[PDB]
């Protein structure tokens, strides 16, 4: 699954987790057998 | 206040609606220890000290 949200947010992409992203945009099950790799795009993603 | 002689206050008599608080995005922390803050709207008390 990939991509972009601003870096506050990153700590919603976990199961269990709670928020306008964990809850309104992206939902990990609680038993997500997975990673999350995360870095940031400012290079990129900002202009 | 200072920390050294920190403020106290009862919070009573009244309704709460803690998501004001939860989705308030500028807190740099909201740590709770005894409740989950997502139950704190079906949860309630004798008082809140803040």
């Amino acid at each position: 699954d990939s991509f972009v949200i601003r870096g506050d947010e990153v700590r919603q992409i976990a199961p269990g987790q709670t928020g306008k992203i964990a809850d309104y945009n992206y939902k990990l099950p609680d038993d997500f057998t997975g990673c999350v790799i995360a870095w940031n795009s400012n290079n990129l993603d900002s202009k | 206040a200072s920390v050294y002689a920190w403020n106290r206050k009862r919070i009573s008599n009244c309704v709460a609606d803690y998501s004001v608080l939860y989705n308030s995005a500028s807190f740099s922390t909201f740590k709770c220890y005894g409740v989950s803050p997502t139950k704190l709207n079906d949860l309630c008390f004798t008082n809140v000290y803040a």
